């Protein structure tokens, strides 16, 4: 009874990759092989492409990470021991309300603003990198727009809502426990963030993404004895694996997808999980002061 | 010196140099903006 | 009423129970014995939910709630008016979920495919059972299950989360959140890669597995593979559910205190316990 | 007050209803994409184009999108190429919902779990325009990685333990580096050679000896495995046929 | 190619200069409106 | 300095330059708006 | 693109950009007449 | 200057510029609606 | 200006134009509804 | 890439080194005239 | 020493050395900016 | 007792010994730094 | 005590040794900075 | 790679060492003259 | 690897050990002259 959960016998060949124009930068990384990764998936590692947008994104991101880490280490007076003790509790806090959207003093949130700007720039440059890498390989840019949804949520959390409130004071800090505490206090300040309906939609789409990527993973693993793992080939030439995958769900559920359209569902659930989340974040504080009172007004709560 | 370009590709050298200089200059301007003395827009008094 | 390829696999057999009695289809659905049983449990549970809505004061779909018995009843069966209806709906839901999974098993046998899908659904059934049976039994009362209501089960989630004063600090909860977020990210990447390979633009012949591997080799530095991605995705979702179950068993049955100050153990390891 | 639009209606509710409209449209779009294979629906008995469908039919089926291949080929989705109503089976009851009795040996008649899609007779292509599924003999560069049992020469047995045959060669996918097939020479017929999918094997590297076992079909069933033509490059239809035959074992491996 | 680089540079420099001229005119007008280099006593 | 186009590609260089110039213009405008002295939309008193 | 159609597209694109800039300039002049957006030394009013 | 359309396709250039101009116009309009002086819908007094 | 349809498909362009105009009109209507002065359903006083 | 390709690039590169360094030095001298950035014993004046 | 550079490729060695020195210099500047005495952007006093 | 070296090659054995001993030394030094009596840097009095 | 290099290749050995030495030096400098007695940047009276 | 083709690389490398360390020491001397970084028994006051 | 090259590398590596350890020892001597790091029975005083 085999399951295609682990690859008992592996194959290793001469590393090769799809052809790209040389460009200013070559492929970098001297590809190698790994055993556990080949047990769970492919064994080859790299090479990683590092173009102009890749260099720009890496430099901006590294600057942001170094600024954040330097501030975290400085907050505990440069003690490696006490840095270890408080690492989770350490955080680069955003500037206070009084400074508006302008530059705060470095100790009072200027470093947070500089780090956030550099991180935003690196994330956007990484988005451009995904777009350009997809276009270079003569492929579509679905990954870029799926990423753009996540960037929308990130910018709504960090920049857009501060713009609307005219204030970075309620932005999320750069810390492990501090950003969870920001989540908790954001929910408390605005009345039981469960009563945010776009939060409910985002949770529905997150649950649906997990559900869908368990359903689809189990379906492809169930038809992997029939060439079902080779999804694009079953999309261009429908084999019996795709037919049985469709008929299983048609018989158990009443309807079914295509090998191509199931990944459209997969794309859209993931994208909507963050799109509705960004909308719900942009709506709180600006339009809806208290989500519990909005729910009471609109029939979500028994009106105490 | 004259053969520094025999080890580094001039395109890669120029791109890396421009990226690093741009990011460093942006950082320096941001840091000066975050000061009571060198924020040329807020224009706080020296004294 | 059949797909272009459906009237070729509609053979009999593959049923665990019932023989040829219920081995048939109604419309698109396959029924089997376990389809009959899931109808039995679903109709009864939904009728009981609507009956509890009638006994309730709202009919507002989001304010309809079936509450479990008060904790003063312990693990005892409760009167139907006050607590018992929630218990019967719980048992009916468990029976319907099990019938659903078993019907999926019969469909898998009939189509000659693996039983991965019912096995994966077993984890969702286990999460529900841990929320309404296992945890309330360990805690000693049926009133620790969640109410069957649209917004009231969210009130239960919030109340139980703040019972430990910050439920984020539950480390198993942190790990489950990490797995859920990573599952969503991996699903986005996988759907995006498949769509981009199948729909590459004007001209742009359909790309092969080598192009899909090359994309993530260039962007990330590693590519899992068109078979291994479904593996890692199923494992990601199932592990997220497993660690959520673990974090809810840990809260109440095992740990009955503030999760935030559970982490003081970390603060006081001997190589930085400065005191 | 602050966020309202008209008395009871406010901005958040309006954005919510806008999302609901967008999600209804998105569900329609996704269902249109779903209805790109096996559509339109046929009658369960006669096979005429019929189904209980409403005013959404005009929007149910999408125009055929065109897939371009790196050979000049083209796929149309949906292509309304359907299967024949008359299959090698008979209705248990004439009620349009009843299952089918096979009218022969369903292993070799491609009925039920043995049924295979009627694909095209072309091997999968690599980035270089060559077959992807090839035996290791005609791929000198490819090799089996170490730290794994080499499945060459190991006895091929069923669940009953009878030695069905012996493995001689491995067939692998060039596009994705993994073993696809094991070439098995029959202990009963040296002049016969069969392909057994790698997904249907247990490694069995942890026992008294090393062997390859199959849990689906019995030893005698290896005498009727579908054959292939080129013996060094296999078409999609041939591989789909072989995989369907092997997958049909679990349902009726002991007669019908 | 590199032959077209001559004409590309010929037009690219003209675009650079015209864009810079518009930007410099804008900066001069803004400086008249409100200079951005404060004095020892801040702004006044 | 005419050979700068013998290294890089005119089309990509132009799109990159336009995007960078627009983003820098947006950043400078937003920074000016965030300041009290140079916010030309809000009522800005020098004293 | 073909140079022959490139010349025509450039000509009528130039005309269209002139039209758009002219309409926008008229709009800006109307808004400035209504309420100027360059404050004086003592604010606006 | 007609040679720029040698490098860039008229159709993609047109759609990209159209979306850019519309998004910029929306952004400027929303900024104006955010300012007290230039919100033409609330119509706050100049005083 | 009749050659624009040689670049843009009349059916696709017309559908996109219709949808864009409908969403723009809907947004403008809801914006006017949000304002006190131009909400024609409550009908608040000008003074 | 060659011994010849490198020569013109090095010439133009060092020309740009000097131009950039001169412009930056003049800008720094201007900023120092405006507000020096090395404080005295009692801090900035 | 005319035979010790056969241990490392000079390109990667120089790139790694430059990155490492820049990170260390940035870190030292940051530490100085944190300390009151050597923060040159602010007017801290020795006495 | 020399027979160890035909099961454990000195390369891996010595690199593992080095990593283990260095980690243990760091551990012991940090544990001492956490105690008041043996923190040689803070130097709290014995009494 | 010279026969080590027969096993440990100087290339990777030097890189690892240099990285370890830099990390150790940085760790000690940070620990010294934290302590109120040995912080040479902040400055504090010993007596 | 080739010893003959790398000795001049070492000459350039040591010249760069000389210049970089000279600039660094010059900078450190100016910083010391501005504010020393070794506190005495009384601290810095 | 040829034992002669290993011997030469060991010799130069021991020279580097000598210079590095001497520099570190001088550094520690200077630091101890500045501030010792072994507190007395009554602490630091
Ligand atoms: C909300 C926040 C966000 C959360 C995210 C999730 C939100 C939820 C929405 C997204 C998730 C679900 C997405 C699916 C929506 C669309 C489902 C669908 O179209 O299924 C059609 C599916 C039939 O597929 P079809 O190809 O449209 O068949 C129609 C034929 O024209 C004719 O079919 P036939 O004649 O073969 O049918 C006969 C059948 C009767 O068929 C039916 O009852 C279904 C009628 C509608 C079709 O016989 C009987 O059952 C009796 O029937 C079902 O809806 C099954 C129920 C599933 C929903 C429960
Ligand atoms: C009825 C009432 C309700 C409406 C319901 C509409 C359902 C949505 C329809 C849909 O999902 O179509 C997917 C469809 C999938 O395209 P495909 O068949 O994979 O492309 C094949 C090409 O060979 C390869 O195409 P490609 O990869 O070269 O195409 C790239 C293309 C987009 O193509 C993609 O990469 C995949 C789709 C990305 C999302 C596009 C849908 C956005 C929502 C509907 C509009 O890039 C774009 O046009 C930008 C789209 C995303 C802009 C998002 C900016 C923020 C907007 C919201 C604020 O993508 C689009 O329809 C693009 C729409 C462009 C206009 C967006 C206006 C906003
Ligand atoms: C007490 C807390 C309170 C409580 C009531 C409660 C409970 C629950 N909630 Mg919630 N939540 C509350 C508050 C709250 N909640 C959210 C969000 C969500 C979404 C996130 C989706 C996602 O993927 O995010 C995650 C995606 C992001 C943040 C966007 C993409 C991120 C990117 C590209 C980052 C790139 C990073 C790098 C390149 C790395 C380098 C950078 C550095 C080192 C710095 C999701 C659906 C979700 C789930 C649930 C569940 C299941 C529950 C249960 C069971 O109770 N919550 C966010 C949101 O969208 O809200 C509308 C948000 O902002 C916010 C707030 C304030
Ligand atoms: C549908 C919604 C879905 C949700 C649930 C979801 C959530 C979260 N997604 C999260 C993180 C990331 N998401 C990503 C990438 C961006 C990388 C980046 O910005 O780099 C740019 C940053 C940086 C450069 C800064 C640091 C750099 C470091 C640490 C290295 C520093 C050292 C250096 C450079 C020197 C050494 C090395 C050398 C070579 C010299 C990261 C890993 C991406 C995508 N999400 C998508 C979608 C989703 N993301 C899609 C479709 C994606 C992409 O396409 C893209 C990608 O690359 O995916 C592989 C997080 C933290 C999430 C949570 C839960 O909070
Ligand atoms: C399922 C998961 C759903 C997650 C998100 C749920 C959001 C609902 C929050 C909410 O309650 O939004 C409200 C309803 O939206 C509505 O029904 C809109 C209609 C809801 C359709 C739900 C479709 C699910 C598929 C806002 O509309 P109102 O005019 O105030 O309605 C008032 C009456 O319905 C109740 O007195
Ligand atoms: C990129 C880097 C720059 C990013 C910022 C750009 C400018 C933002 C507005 C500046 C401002 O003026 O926003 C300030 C006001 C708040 O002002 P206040 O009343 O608090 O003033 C207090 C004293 N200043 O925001 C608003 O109310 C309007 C918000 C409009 C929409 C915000 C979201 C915009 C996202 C970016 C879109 C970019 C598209 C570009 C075209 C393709
Ligand atoms: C490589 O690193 C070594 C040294 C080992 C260690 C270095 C660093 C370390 C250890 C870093 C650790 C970092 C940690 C723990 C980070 C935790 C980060 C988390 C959890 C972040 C989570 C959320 C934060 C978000 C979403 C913040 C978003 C902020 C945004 C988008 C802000 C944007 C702000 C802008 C654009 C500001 C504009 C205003 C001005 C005018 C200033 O712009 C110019
Ligand atoms: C100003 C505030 C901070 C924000 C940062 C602004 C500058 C960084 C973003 C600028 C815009 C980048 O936009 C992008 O630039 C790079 C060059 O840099 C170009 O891309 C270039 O590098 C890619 C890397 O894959 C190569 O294929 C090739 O050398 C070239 O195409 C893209 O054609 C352009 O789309
Ligand atoms: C591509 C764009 C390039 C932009 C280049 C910008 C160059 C800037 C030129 C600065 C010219 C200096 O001009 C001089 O500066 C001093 C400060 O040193 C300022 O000093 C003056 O203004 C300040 C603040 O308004 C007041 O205290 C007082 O009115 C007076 O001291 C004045 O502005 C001017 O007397
Ligand atoms: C083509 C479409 C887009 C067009 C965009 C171009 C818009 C340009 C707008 C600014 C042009 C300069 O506009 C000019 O600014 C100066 C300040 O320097 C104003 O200044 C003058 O009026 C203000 C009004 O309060 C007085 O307080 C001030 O004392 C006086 O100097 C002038 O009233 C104005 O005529
Ligand atoms: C070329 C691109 C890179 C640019 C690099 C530029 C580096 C410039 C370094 C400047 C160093 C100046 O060094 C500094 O000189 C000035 C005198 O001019 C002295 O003067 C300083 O202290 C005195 C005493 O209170 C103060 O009155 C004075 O305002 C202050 O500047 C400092 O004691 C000395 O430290
Ligand atoms: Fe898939």
């Amino acid at each position: 009874e085999y399951q295609n959960i682990l690859t008992g016998v592996q194959v290793r060949t001469a590393p090769h990759s799809a052809p790209i124009a040389k460009g200013i930068f070559p492929r970098l990384g001297k590809p190698g092989f790994s055993y556990w990764l080949g047990k769970i998936g492919d064994a080859q590692i790299g090479p990683i492409y590092l173009g102009t947008t890749g260099v720009l994104s890496l430099v901006f991101g590294f600057f942001a990470i170094e600024i954040i880490g330097f501030n975290l280490l400085a907050s505990v007076n440069w003690s490696p021991m006490e840095f270890g003790r408080q690492f989770f509790w350490l955080g680069l806090e955003p500037p206070a309300a009084e400074y508006g959207l302008g530059f705060a003093p470095l100790a009072e949130g200027g470093w947070w603003q500089i780090a956030g700007f550099f991180l935003t720039t690196s994330i956007l440059l990484w988005w451009v990198r995904m777009y350009r890498r997809a276009r270079a390989l003569k492929m579509g840019t679905h990954t870029a727009w799926a990423f753009a949804s996540a960037i929308f949520l990130f910018l709504s959390l960090g920049f857009i809502r501060p713009l609307l409130m005219g204030n970075f004071s309620e932005s999320v800090p750069f810390g492990i426990f501090p950003h969870l505490e920001w989540t908790n206090s954001f929910s408390l300040n605005y009345g039981n963030f469960f009563y945010n309906p776009f939060h409910m939609l985002s949770i529905a789409f997150l649950y649906g993404s997990a559900l869908l990527f368990a359903m689809h993973g189990a379906t492809i693993l169930a038809v992997s004895r029939l060439g079902g793992d080779r999804e694009v080939e079953q999309i261009t030439d429908r084999g019996t694996a795709a037919e049985r995958a469709a008929l299983f769900w048609r018989w158990t559920m009443g309807f079914n997808a295509t090998m191509e359209s199931i990944h459209r569902w997969a794309w859209w659930f993931a994208v909507l999980c963050t799109f509705t989340g960004a909308i719900g974040i942009l709506l709180t504080g600006t339009v809806v002061d208290n989500w519990f009172e909005w729910g009471v007004k609109h029939g979500l709560a028994p009106a105490p | 010196m004259w053969r520094i370009w025999q080890l580094f590709d001039p395109r890669q050298a120029l791109v890396g140099l421009a990226t690093f200089l741009f990011v460093l200059a942006l950082l320096i301007h941001f840091i000066l903006l975050s000061t009571e003395r060198f924020n040329w827009l807020e224009g706080a008094s020296t004294k | 009423a059949l797909l272009s390829f459906e009237r070729k696999y509609r053979v009999r057999g593959g049923t665990l129970i019932g023989g040829d009695l219920f081995d048939f289809w109604v419309g698109p659905f396959y029924v089997g014995f376990f389809g009959v049983t899931t109808l039995l449990f679903t109709v009864l549970g939904t009728a009981l939910i609507v009956w509890g809505a009638a006994l309730g004061p709202s009919w507002t779909f989001w304010q309809i709630s079936i509450n479990p018995p008060d904790v003063s009843y312990g693990l005892a069966m409760a009167p139907m008016a006050k607590g018992g209806l929630w218990q019967i709906i719980t048992f009916s839901a468990i029976g319907a979920f099990v019938s659903w999974a078993l019907r999926e098993v019969e469909i898998c046998r009939k189509l000659g495919i693996g039983y991965h899908i019912p096995f994966a659904f077993g984890f969702a059934i286990l999460a529900y059972v841990s929320l309404v049976v296992i945890r309330p039994v360990m805690m000693g009362a049926w009133g620790y299950g969640f109410p069957y209501g649209f917004m009231t089960h969210l009130d239960w989630v919030s109340n139980t989360g703040y019972q430990y004063a910050n439920f984020h600090y539950n480390p198993a909860h942190m790990l489950g959140i990490t797995l859920f977020f990573t599952t969503c990210l991996a699903l986005a990447l996988h759907g995006s890669l498949i769509l981009s390979a199948a729909n590459p633009g004007k001209g742009e012949v359909v790309k092969g597995p080598e192009h899909e591997n090359t994309y993530f080799q260039d962007t990330i530095g590693y590519s899992v593979g068109t078979l291994g991605i479904h593996r890692v995705g199923l494992i990601l979702a199932l592990s997220a559910v497993v660690w959520s179950i673990i974090c809810m068993i840990l809260s109440g049955p095992i740990y009955t205190g503030s999760w935030p100050d559970w982490w003081l153990w970390w603060q006081k390891l001997p190589f930085w316990n400065h005191g | 007050n602050k966020g309202d639009i008209t008395g009871y209606m406010d901005v958040a509710q309006v954005v919510l209803y806008a999302f609901w409209i967008f999600f209804a449209g998105l569900i329609i779009y996704l269902r249109r994409e779903d209805r790109r294979e096996g559509y339109p629906l046929e009658d369960a008995i006669s096979g005429k184009i019929n189904s209980l469908q409403g005013l959404g039919s005009v929007f149910s089926i999408a125009r055929p999108k065109i897939f371009k291949l790196k050979t000049g080929a083209t796929y149309a989705a949906p292509n309304f190429k359907r299967d024949a109503v008359a299959i090698k089976a008979t209705r248990t009851a004439p009620t349009a919902g009843a299952p089918f009795e096979p009218t022969g040996n369903p292993m070799t008649d491609a009925v039920g779990p043995a049924a295979y899609a009627l694909r095209d007779e072309l091997p999968d292509l690599t980035l270089g325009g060559q077959p992807a599924i090839v035996p290791l003999r005609v791929a000198p560069t490819f090799s089996v990685a170490a730290e794994d049992t080499d499945p060459r020469g190991l006895p091929v047995v069923d669940r009953k333990g009878a030695v069905a045959g012996k493995v001689t060669d491995l067939w692998i996918d060039r596009a994705s580096i993994a073993i696809r097939y094991l070439e098995v020479e029959l202990a009963a017929t040296p002049g016969r050679k069969v392909l057994l999918p790698f997904a249907a094997t247990r490694i069995n590297a942890k026992t008294k000896s090393k062997t390859v076992t199959v849990q689906s079909i019995l030893a005698r069933h290896f005498a009727n495995v579908p054959t292939i033509a080129k013996t060094d490059s296999i078409t999609r239809r041939e591989e789909d046929k072989v995989m369907a035959y092997y997958s049909s074992g679990y349902l009726y491996s002991d007669r019908v | 190619t590199e032959g077209e680089a001559k004409e590309f540079h010929k037009i690219f420099t003209s675009s650079i200069l015209v864009f810079f001229g518009v930007a410099a005119f804008a900066h001069l007008l803004v400086w008249i409106w409100r200079p951005w280099v404060p004095g020892p006593n801040g702004y006044s």
